[PDB]
């Protein structure tokens, strides 16, 4: 499909109607745009490095509601999978994580992870003191209160 | 240039050879030329109000980790902290302000000693800090019975410590502070063996710190048993203005860091004007010496100079007037490593100056030139 | 002269006065500062009870190793063996530090001596030599109650001086760490005793590894002389699992019936037990000596092990303990297989006296499992004559489930393996008094990721630091902490985008390119107090030597972390980096 | 080429080389002999040489007898002399 | 042991010669079996003799105590081997692998390393190494190790090393703990691993390479053992 496609032709209208199926914000779309064409000269299946760089943003900007909800990533990876024209989902985690090296440390993802509050997913408050060692961390053996809140109101 | 940054596929990748011909000519030479006042000028200012606010933040919030160090310390196990910065504040406030108090209240009066051990000091010696630890816990004697046949006289003395706090009740007595355990002298083996012996004891407690980055290779398969380390990482990005003391920062920090003679010129910067012409008149002299007998050669015993004849030399330029004062004046050199006392077969005391003929050159030329 | 300069010194504190309560407890507050003081003091009694139940029987085990060993190898030394006595009397342990203490009994017309040597000992043949003899003189004069020559000759004259017979017991130390040639020369020195009639040599080698490297090492006369008689003894801690199998057990019985282990974390134990050999016990004591301790310190359920203080329920307690998905689980059966509603509102918030005697109709029971483990070690040990099996192991298949498919493996218990299996039995509130690695601490603070924590802080300094934001008014250099990051982060990334080999001046113009120009500028301006600065601020080119200040600095830096090395010193214009990371 | 030669395998032929090596037929790499002084001899007992730190296959000798030598001392009727020449 | 063996048996008339000559003939037995091994050392036939006797006088039997031929056909065993001597090793799998990994690191060339073990798809256009054209003819083995790095090291046993038993977090590659570093240090503490010889050895310091010290059995052995094909990564240079 479009990962084996080699020397692909790509342009600026189905770049950012590649992102509004997921409704990114605008500012995330322009640098997504801006950051491919740096990239465009060498690269072998352009295709894998736009969806990297999508999920990735994508998985970052809705931290909030994939907490509330673990439903949300399923069907969140599902539904592009199928848009991918493939049936196999290793590949799109591959790709996504061979992305993820490449753009580890540049300024404007920093820049979101901080104006996100994500973290690689855990809030600050949290990862300093996981770093640190300390015994006084929130084990992942009782369920937390938000979720216990909305179950005792649907169970009411 | 690359397609792999991590993992042995980038270590591959990365090495391979260049053309041999794009190699640029570019020389560190055409580079602005700075001063060594503009240099730690710009460092202090940059070192003390840069950032200083995350920083004191950060130290906030992991000063909250006191009390878990404290109970790891109390079941006999032994800190190790490593990470990216300078620990000589955090170690030095932990141990002296909060452990020590906190340890002398729980066992009841006088605080429990603490022996700072700096690391980064290229002058460090073992024997010292045994003989002081000897004097801080007063250990038994060794009988004629346990010396053996030209037995080393440390760690028989530290086996027979062990054997002997085996039975006395659990009390902290004493508490030890390394500050870099890999530092450039305290890395040896023979130092090693003395502090993982040293730290099978109970009763004293240890915490220190590391620095570089391939430390663990550092400890055997049964080092690793008796120190009982627990690892704890504080990385705080510290400016480390202290360690950076006995090395030249200016000259890309290849000076010869296992010399130590920046310390001395160091010391010389803050020291009273009797004290600098002593130490001119004593180098001159080792210096004479040096020339006459013999280039590279380190100072040895051989090229020192008598203690009477400095002494009938000094009192001839308004000195010192007496052996007392000499005597006095001297402990404070000979205690920094700067100076050495000794005796050889006829009997005479020898002092002599343990550096080499260029880096005496240049102490006497860069700094006491104009007193 | 300042104490920063010293090589080291010694302080002493001075304490304050402070005598006023009971603050000198470790342990600290639970349920965010809402707990009682009496709560912790019963936690702290309790931990040192549970260990110092523990300690005493590893102690007892411990000791009975060593006393075994003792009885084993003495035993090999007195053997009655004679075909001839023109030959030595050579035993190999196989595996063994050198730590055990050999003792030598006491027999009338005859002086049994031990001789021990170590490496360090053993610079070359005549001292060698001097020290045994030194050794054999010293302990026949204090066995006696003038002076002579440390040599062999004193070996000849013994029976003159004293009246007695040798039976000397040589006892090398480390012998893998021993060059062979100065071992083959005294060995075949020592040969030259046997014609003497009444001394009687014996040879005790430690080996740690084989007996391939010494075969492959000495001569072969000095082989054909040992091989003689000779006797292969295999002396190790992990002989068949028959001692970490008693520290299991011991761990067992203390907190049977008490708290409970999970399967990640005895696979945890087993999988770091596996990478050791030499020193294994003490490892597997160190992690449950951790696990006990963090145990103790983090949970606040704890003080309900003793079924005395179940008069202390509160309602923060009763919060915390509703959220245990065993417990939403039952919640969901029962309202799933029983139609009544007001049962469930009662259990819940609605009448907290329910819920109260709830929690402690069904808590002080024993779990099955200790005993079934214990009966099924016991009957496969004895009844079926089995030794080579690891306790660890048929725990945590039982843990499992799959304690069938463990035991036919052996093809021997087929005819038992039918009232042998277990079935395990979940029951409500278990997380609450459970052991095990989900949080990744125990991996954090006993084998930790050194090179790959340091990297993983450098790259991504954004973790570290602290992202405060509410005082960037009153702060002075506020713009530059939002625009800027530390030096060493900002050259990382240079560095590990960069080639294997680099020259400094293009490495330091990237560096000052990367850096912005006008806020260094306007933060050297800010401060008004200092001199020197404001004259160095209008020079043109101050921007450049600034950077490369900082650029030095940060090179210093990395150079002393050991994260890169300068090539060809007698030109110092290259530098070769020497990690990578993910490596 | 042609009744059948033996082949020793290695372990027999480990004896015949210290055999030979004893009789000085070999001798190390650049190993010096008897020093000229008791001091010398006394400072050179303290140092382990390298070549007692290697294993066995990978010390290097070098020989005191050259090919020529074997060919002229070896009569010719021997099965071996035939090979004495490259 | 053979009077006992003879008065386990049947009468013996003659005694004296027939045991004088059997004692011969055992002796001219054992001297024209390994003399071509022996040399002419007294001492090593002496001993020779001594371990070969109390088997061959467990052999003889009435029916042959005065037939010389058909007791040696019956005793042909101890006299064709000599066996005069006394997994491998015990060593834990990280060990194991970072044996193998040293040896490959000591015995092989860095310039063609790329060619062996890049195994990853590429997003950037790049190009592998052509490897090598011509085999070498010399055996490397045969000759003294080289030395290496402590990178090149840990790079190749990641590479080597099998693969760790919603992967997004899954870190499939082993990487460098301290327990690694543990066991490279006993390692080199058991005389496995060699360096820069001189006293007091500073291990944090690039002036320092290190090699191995073990001959290619061991490390078959190991190899073996491990379930590991080594000598294919040997066997295209020279077998």
């Amino acid at each position: 499909s479009l990962l084996v496609k080699k020397y692909c032709k790509m342009t600026t209208e189905e770049i950012i109607r590649l992102c509004n199926d997921f409704e990114l914000p605008r500012e995330v779309a322009y640098k997504i745009v801006d950051e491919y064409n740096i990239n465009a000269s060498r690269l072998v299946c352009p295709w894998q490095l736009v969806c990297g760089l999508v999920l990735n943003c994508t998985f970052i900007v809705f931290n909030e509601r994939r907490r509330k909800d673990p439903r949300i990533d399923h069907f969140i990876v599902s539904k592009m999978c199928s848009l991918m024209l493939t049936s196999k989902v290793d590949d799109v985690i591959e790709c996504v994580k061979l992305v993820k090296e490449l753009i580890i440390g540049e300024k404007w993802f920093r820049d979101l992870q901080i104006r996100y509050d994500d973290f690689d997913g855990i809030r600050y408050d949290e990862i300093i003191f996981r770093k640190l060692g300390s015994m006084l961390q929130t084990t992942n053996i009782l369920v937390t209160d938000d979720q216990y809140n909305i179950w005792k109101k649907r169970i009411e | 240039a690359s397609s792999f940054l991590d993992t042995f596929e980038g270590y591959f990748d990365q090495r391979k050879i260049v053309r041999t011909n794009a190699k640029s000519r570019h020389t560190m030479s055409m580079a602005p030329d700075v001063t060594r006042e503009e240099f730690s000028l710009v460092s202090n200012f940059f070192n003390e109000n840069f950032q200083k606010r995350p920083r004191q933040k950060l130290f906030e919030i992991q000063k909250k980790m006191f009390p878990q160090y404290w109970f790891e310390l109390t079941q006999g196990f032994s800190l190790l902290f490593y990470g990216v910065g300078s620990k000589r504040n955090f170690l030095e406030e932990f141990a002296i302000d909060y452990l020590s108090p906190k340890i002398a209240y729980s066992q009841l009066v006088n605080s429990i000693p603490c022996l700072i051990l700096n690391g980064y000091n290229p002058s460090c010696n073992y024997r010292d800090v045994f003989k002081e630890i000897t004097d801080l816990l007063v250990p038994a004697e060794l009988t004629r019975s346990e010396t053996k046949y030209w037995g080393n006289h440390v760690i028989l003395q530290i086996q027979k410590m062990i054997d002997f706090y085996k039975n006395q009740p659990l009390d902290i007595k004493l508490i030890l502070v390394v500050h870099n355990l890999d530092g450039p002298s305290i890395r040896k083996n023979t130092f090693q063996t003395m502090l993982s012996f040293l730290s099978v004891i109970r009763q004293i407690a240890i915490v220190a710190s590391t620095d570089h980055i391939y430390a663990p290779l550092l400890w055997d398969n049964m080092k690793a048993q008796n120190y009982n380390f627990v690892f704890h990482d504080i990385s705080n990005f510290e400016p480390s203005t202290v360690e950076s003391t006995f090395q030249d920062v200016m000259k890309m920090g290849k000076s010869d860091t296992s010399s130590g003679a920046e310390g001395a010129k160091y010391v010389l910067q803050s020291l009273t004007v009797n004290s600098k012409k002593m130490y001119k008149l004593l180098i001159e002299t080792q210096m004479q010496n040096m020339g006459n007998l013999s280039g590279p050669k380190r100072g040895t015993q051989r090229t020192g100079v008598e203690l009477k004849l400095f002494n009938h030399l000094c009192a001839a330029d308004f000195i010192a007037s007496n052996e007392i004062a000499l005597r006095s004046m001297l402990r404070e050199f000979i205690e920094h490593k700067m100076a050495n006392i000794t005796k050889n077969n006829s009997g005479m005391e020898i002092i002599w100056v343990p550096y080499t003929y260029a880096e005496l050159e240049k102490l006497l030329k860069t700094v006491l030139n104009t007193l | 002269f300042a104490d920063a300069q010293r090589s080291h010194y010694t302080v002493y504190p001075s304490l304050p006065q402070s005598n006023k309560n009971d603050k000198h407890i470790p342990f600290v507050k639970l349920l965010s500062g809402k707990e009682s003081e009496v709560n912790v003091e019963k936690r702290w009694e309790l931990y040192h009870q549970l260990h110092s139940h523990f300690h005493d029987q590893v102690d007892h085990i411990i000791d009975n190793i060593e006393a075994d060993l003792k009885a084993e190898i003495s035993d090999l030394l007195y053997s009655e063996t004679t075909q001839k006595r023109r030959c030595f009397n050579t035993i190999f342990l196989l595996g063994s530090d050198s730590t055990t203490k050999i003792e030598l009994k006491d027999e009338s017309s005859r002086y049994n001596v031990l001789i021990e040597l170590t490496p360090k000992e053993s610079p070359n043949v005549r001292m060698m030599l001097r020290r045994s003899m030194y050794k054999l003189y010293s302990a026949a004069d204090a066995e006696e109650h003038n002076d002579v020559s440390y040599d062999l000759s004193l070996v000849e004259n013994f029976k003159r001086l004293f009246g007695k017979d040798l039976a000397m017991v040589f006892n090398f130390k480390d012998v893998d760490s021993i060059n062979f040639n100065t071992l083959d020369n005294f060995i075949i020195l020592l040969k030259s005793a046997f014609k003497y009639d009444h001394v009687k040599i014996s040879l005790i080698f430690n080996i740690n590894t084989n007996l391939s490297n010494i075969e492959k090492n000495l001569r072969q006369s000095t082989i054909r002389l040992l091989k003689r008689n000779y006797h292969k003894l295999d002396v190790s801690s992990n002989k068949g699992f028959k001692y970490g199998n008693q520290i299991f057990q011991s761990f067992l019985d203390t907190v049977d019936g008490k708290l409970n282990l999970s399967d990640r974390f005895v696979e945890f134990i087993l999988s770091k037990m596996a990478n050791n050999t030499n020193h294994n016990l003490q490892l597997l004591t160190k992690m449950l000596d951790y696990s006990l301790m963090s145990y103790f310190f983090q949970n606040a359920f704890s003080v309900f092990i003793d079924p005395v203080n179940v008069d202390f329920l509160n309602d923060d307690y009763l919060k915390i303990l509703s959220r245990c998905p065993t417990f939403m689980f039952f919640v969901e059966g029962l309202i799933k297989q029983h139609a009544p509603a007001d049962e469930i509102l009662s259990l819940l918030t609605n009448k907290n006296r329910g819920l109260e005697e709830f929690f402690v109709e069904f808590l002080v029971r024993e779990n099955p499992i200790n005993g079934h483990a214990k009966f099924v070690a016991r009957f496969l040990e004895e009844e079926l004559n089995i030794t080579n099996f690891n306790l660890i192991e048929l725990y945590h298949n039982l843990l499992i489930g799959k304690l069938d498919s463990y035991l036919d493996r052996w093809s021997a218990c087929k005819e038992y393996k039918d009232r042998l299996h277990f079935e395990p039995i979940d029951t409500i509130f278990q997380e609450l008094f459970t052991l095990d690695n989900r949080s990744g601490l125990l991996t954090q603070s006993i084998f930790p990721s050194y090179k790959s924590n340091i990297e993983d802080n450098l790259l991504s300094w954004e973790q570290v630091l602290p992202s405060l934001d509410k005082e960037n008014y009153d702060t002075l250099s506020g713009d530059l902490d939002k625009i800027m990051a530390p030096v060493l982060g900002q050259l990382f990334k240079l560095y590990r985008e960069a080639n294997m080999t680099i020259n400094i001046y293009d490495f330091y113009i990237a560096f000052r390119e990367t850096l912005p120009k006008e806020e260094i500028l306007n933060f050297i301006r800010k401060d008004p107090s200092n001199t020197k600065l404001l004259e160095l601020a209008e020079t043109p080119d101050a921007f450049d030597k600034v950077a490369l200040i900082l650029f030095m600095q940060a090179i210093f830096a990395f150079e002393n972390m050991g994260l890169i090395k300068f090539q060809s010193t007698k030109s110092y214009d290259l530098v070769e980096k020497c990690v990578w990371r993910g490596i | 080429r042609i009744n059948t030669i033996k082949l020793w395998l290695k372990k027999d032929v480990k004896n015949v080389w210290e055999n030979l090596v004893q009789l000085d037929f070999f001798t190390e790499k650049s190993a010096v002999g008897l020093r000229d002084n008791a001091t010398a001899a006394f400072y050179a007992s303290n140092y382990q040489f390298q070549g007692t730190m290697i294993p066995f296959d990978l010390r290097s000798y070098q020989m005191q007898i050259i090919l020529q030598e074997l060919r002229r001392i070896i009569p010719k009727s021997n099965m071996y002399y035939s090979w004495t020449q490259l | 042991c053979l009077r006992k063996r003879i008065i386990e048996e049947q009468i013996t008339d003659c005694t004296d010669d027939q045991f004088q000559n059997v004692a011969a003939n055992f002796i001219h037995l054992i001297v024209q079996a390994f003399h071509s091994y022996t040399g002419n050392d007294i001492f090593a036939l002496n001993d020779l003799i001594d371990f070969k006797w109390p088997k061959y006088v467990s052999r003889i039997t009435k029916e042959n105590i005065f037939e010389p031929l058909a007791l040696y056909k019956s005793a042909i065993k101890l006299f064709l081997s000599t066996d005069d001597n006394l997994q491998t090793y015990d060593l834990s799998i990280i060990s194991k692998y970072l044996l193998i990994a040293s040896y490959i690191c000591s015995y092989l060339e860095p310039r063609y390393d790329a060619s062996i073990f890049s195994r990853k798809t590429r997003i950037i256009q790049g190009r592998a190494a052509y490897g090598r054209r011509k085999k070498k003819e010399v055996n490397p083995r045969y000759l003294q190790p080289s030395l290496f790095a402590i990178e090149r090291l840990l790079a190749i046993f990641q590479a080597i090393f099998p693969i760790q038993g919603s992967a997004l977090r899954e870190e499939s590659l082993m990487k460098a703990n301290i327990e690694v570093f543990q066991n490279l240090s006993e390692l080199h503490t058991l005389k496995l691993i060699a360096t820069t010889m001189n006293k007091n050895i500073d291990y944090l310091s690039p002036k320092v390479r290190w090699k191995v010290n073990v001959p290619w059995e061991i490390i078959k052995e190991i190899s073996e053992s491990v379930h590991f094909n080594i000598s294919d990564y040997f066997s295209d240079i020279h077998e």
